[PDB]
């Protein structure tokens, strides 16, 4: 599975490919991919 | 023989103490 | 957005002198010419740095953040 | 700066003037042809797979997806889609049992590279899955820059 | 993108040496020297001092292109005199005046009391 | 390209940065200033066109 | 008139042009990405065997 | 000793102002051009960010960073990263600081340079601190942020000069004059009427005898006795900038006369 936010009342969610798009707490239809936790890199010029 | 400026930022100040 | 570090021209740090800036403006009541002369910005190119920005950055805080920790 | 050009301080660019962002924004849908063939988000593998783009999939997730924060270069794939095909179709042989799905992907633009800045997932209003992926990049003052 | 490097202006690169010095057929005793990884700021001083001997008959640089850091030090002297020599002599001279420069700004320095 | 000095025959000199680069004396017979206009190039493929270029 | 009369053609590029004082007026200051595309058959002799060789 | 004179007329911890005298032009000018854009300083280079929730971008803060000052008096005992063996950075070659802000308060909390915090050994040396130049205490404002907003990275300082890029610059503009009365005749003034009374004196004047009015043209007389004013943007001590910009000069001289040597023997 894979985690989404959703994009008004910002619940961190939980979905797999069977799972419907929506909110399961206020029931919002977009959803907002988590921020990667693997380090990126960049140069300060 | 003028004056080149957008008088601001404390003529709202001005008119609103001489009122 | 946000007060730049450095003078363009010059590489001369002033992005530590916009809390400074607007306290002269607003506390003391004094003009845009006087505040800058003591935050020792005498080149021009140091005063239109400051003179001249424009803060976006307080009107994006105004927005809730996408994602709350 | 003859003929109306002009000269630049370099020293000035690199302190950040006249440097701005770019976001550039991708759109695709799992469209549903009809009752039978339909599409869906995935990370294709090559031996599943017919018609792969030559780019990497490495930075795809196992929704086809690439999380934000993850840098993007010309060629990578973005966002990762299939569709069935039709068996009895044979192209520059490479056509075996094994394989049973051709990529539908949408890849960078070859000329652009930058940082993912955002995945939204929703669906439009026929209730179809689609996504919209954004990338952030940005550019410099540079010769051949019309101010 | 073709931005070349911002180090390639300073360090030397692969198959390359910071002076290459070929004679001149066009007059006598002339060199000329080609400086890598270098600008105005030596070819204007190393050029000026060399004009102050009164042996060197000819002295003149120049940057061909500005894109790649590389300056042409022409050297014409007086018969009997190797241009390498005068140029020896004159990048002593730039130290020795160099050397006195920094002593001097250290000494009034430390004279100062508000810094 | 309305007259026959619009397309003339120049000699490659490859160069940093993602810009072309011509002599301002050039300018008037191509009717080009650099404020943005984009020209075209192009090379050719064969050693009689190479020898036809650089000769007419 | 689209398609015989002109048409479009391999082997070109197109960027903006800008003014360098320091070329001559019958070189053209080429970037590098365009060269590294655009390419240029030479046919393998004596003469050029070495030189050949060494790009490949 | 008896070579290019100096006089220091006003000193401070930010400017220096002082007169050339007995030097030549293009010496004068290169010690300018050396100390803008060849006097090694220490600056944020690198930028490894694991969580960004602020309404400015990753590389909008790691370019603030790198433009951020940071001290660089012990600048020479630190190691270029090309010229040191290790794969990546280490203690000999870098400097890591860490920046960790956090929306705490209902209020807009300022992330400042202060806030900087050094994670590498410096081996009892004197780099890599921020430098706080103000009288709050506070240095250059980087971020701001609200309730929720979080900003962790991880910041690697590499030594270098302005030429590679601006941001290692330790001197800010620096005034450069000579011949106030323009007695060399180097300068022809515009004007309308008059061009003495249209064009301001210069307050270097004071120091010169003004010109005897009526007396003939000097030919023989060469540029000298140069007044400037060093600016420093903090990383390292203004006076530290001249004693610098003419050791380089003096370094950059050598190496010629190195190399020469050097195809003498072979
Ligand atoms: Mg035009
Ligand atoms: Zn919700
Ligand atoms: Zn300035
Ligand atoms: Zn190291």
């Amino acid at each position: 599975t894979l985690k989404y936010i959703c994009a008004e009342c910002s619940s961190k969610l939980s979905l797999s490919r069977t799972d419907a798009v929506r909110c399961k707490d206020c029931g919002h239809r977009i959803l907002l991919k988590a921020r990667t936790k693997r380090l990126v890199q960049f140069e300060a010029r | 023989n003028a004056s080149p400026f957008i008088k601001r930022d404390r003529m709202r100040r001005n008119f609103l103490r001489m009122r | 957005m946000i007060v730049p570090v450095r003078c363009f021209s010059c590489g001369k740090v002033v992005g530590d002198k916009w809390e400074s800036y607007l306290n002269l403006l607003q506390e003391d009541e004094l003009d845009e010419g006087t505040a800058l002369s003591r935050l020792g910005l005498k080149r021009y190119c140091c005063r239109r740095m400051i003179l001249t920005h424009v803060d976006l950055i307080e009107k994006f805080l105004r927005y809730n953040p996408l994602e709350k920790r | 700066n003859q003929e109306d050009s002009m000269i630049m301080n370099q020293s000035s660019i690199d302190r950040g003037l006249f440097r701005s962002l770019f976001f550039r924004s991708y759109m695709d849908q799992e469209k549903k042809y009809g009752m039978s063939i339909t599409e869906t988000f995935e990370k294709p593998q090559r031996t599943n797979t017919l018609r792969m783009k030559h780019g990497t999939y490495d930075k795809l997730d196992d929704d086809g997806l690439i999380a934000p924060g993850v840098r993007v270069s010309g060629e990578d794939v973005i966002i990762g889609k299939t569709t069935p095909i039709s068996p009895d179709e044979e192209e520059l042989g490479q056509r075996t049992a094994y394989h049973s799905k051709r990529d539908a992907s949408t890849p960078l633009r070859s000329t652009e590279n930058g940082i993912v800045d955002q995945v939204l997932v929703t669906t439009n209003q026929d209730g179809l899955k689609f996504v919209k992926v954004r990338v952030r990049t940005t550019k410099i003052p540079q010769i051949g820059d019309k101010f | 993108m073709n931005a070349p490097d911002r180090f390639e202006l300073f360090l030397l690169g692969e198959g390359e040496s910071k002076l290459k010095i070929d004679p001149d057929t066009k007059a006598p005793n002339a060199v000329v020297i080609t400086f890598e990884k270098e600008d105005h700021t030596l070819g204007n001083l190393i050029r000026a001092e060399l004009l102050n001997d009164r042996k060197v008959l000819f002295a003149a640089y120049k940057v061909e292109h500005p894109f790649f850091a590389r300056f042409k030090l022409r050297i014409q002297t007086t018969e009997g005199y190797d241009p390498k020599d005068a140029l020896k002599n004159a990048c002593n001279s730039i130290i020795n005046k160099l050397g006195a420069l920094k002593t001097n700004f250290e000494t009034e320095w430390n004279l100062q009391t508000l810094a | 390209s309305l007259h026959k000095m619009s397309m003339m025959a120049h000699r490659v000199k490859v160069i940093p940065y993602s810009t072309f680069r011509l002599n301002l004396s050039v300018t008037s017979p191509y009717n080009a200033d650099f404020d943005g206009d984009e020209m075209n190039l192009h090379v050719p493929q064969s050693e009689e066109t190479r020898a036809e270029l650089s000769q007419l | 008139r689209g398609n015989l009369m002109g048409k479009r053609v391999d082997f070109s590029a197109r960027t903006v042009i800008s003014g360098d004082p320091n070329l001559e007026l019958d070189q053209v200051g080429v970037p590098k990405s365009i060269a590294k595309t655009l390419t240029y058959p030479e046919v393998v002799t004596p003469y050029n065997i070495d030189r050949l060789t060494q790009l490949v | 000793s008896e070579g290019p004179q100096v006089k220091i007329r006003e000193a401070s911890k930010d400017n220096v102002d002082f007169i050339l005298s007995n030097v030549d032009l293009a010496m004068a000018n290169s010690l300018r051009r050396v100390m803008i854009a060849e006097i090694p300083t220490l600056a944020i280079d690198s930028v490894e960010v694991e969580t960004n929730t602020t309404v400015l971008a990753d590389e909008f803060i790691a370019h603030r960073l790198g433009l951020i000052p940071l001290q660089s008096m012990d600048i020479e005992q630190l190691e270029y990263s090309r010229d040191c063996f290790c794969e990546d950075h280490c203690d000999k070659c870098s400097v890591v600081l860490t920046l960790q802000a956090f929306g705490e308060s209902e209020s807009t909390t300022n992330v400042y340079s202060k806030d900087l915090v050094i994670v590498s050994n410096l081996m009892g040396r004197n780099i890599g601190h921020p430098i706080i130049q103000d009288k709050e205490g506070n240095g250059v404002l980087i971020c701001k942020l609200r309730k929720g907003q979080e900003l962790k990275l991880t910041c690697v300082a590499k030594k270098g000069i302005a030429k590679e890029h601006a941001k290692w610059g330790p001197a800010a503009a620096i005034e450069f004059e000579y011949d106030p009365w323009n007695k060399l005749k180097h300068t022809d003034y515009w004007y309308e009427q008059d061009s003495a009374k249209e064009w301001p004196q210069s307050k270097n004047c004071e120091y010169e005898d003004p010109p005897n009015e009526g007396d003939p043209f000097d030919y023989k007389a060469q540029a000298d006795t140069f007044y400037m004013n060093v600016e420093s943007v903090g990383s390292i001590p203004v006076d530290q900038v001249v004693v610098r910009g003419i050791d380089t000069l003096q370094k950059k001289v050598a190496s010629i006369l190195l190399a020469l040597t050097q195809m003498d023997q072979d």
